[PDB]
C-alpha cells in the first residue's frame, strides 16, 4: 500500500497512500505517462501500461 | 490539499 512515482527530473518520490494518490490522480495531476510503483512490485510502470494491463489503476477507490 | 511531492500543477 505503499506508492511512489518519478517526478520530472526522475527522483522517486514517496511513499504515500492510496488516497493520495487517488487525489491527485482525480485532481488531474497526472498525466497517463507518469511512471509509479509500490515497493512491492517488480518495476515502474507508466500509468497508461498499467490501465491497459489490468483496466484500472489500484489506488482508484471504489465499492 | 498539497500538490505532488516534485510536480507543481
Amino acid at each position: 500500500q505503499k506508492w511512489y512515482y518519478k517526478d520530472p527530473q526522475g527522483e522517486i518520490q514517496g511513499p504515500f497512500n492510496n488516497q493520495e494518490m487517488a487525489e491527485w490522480f482525480q485532481a488531474g495531476y497526472f498525466t497517463m505517462s507518469l511512471l509509479v510503483k509500490r515497493a512491492c512490485d517488480e518495476s515502474f510502470q507508466p500509468l497508461g501500461d498499467i490501465m491497459k494491463m489490468w483496466g484500472r489503476v489500484p489506488f482508484s477507490p471504489g465499492p | 490539499s498539497r500538490p505532488p511531492p516534485g510536480l507543481t500543477g
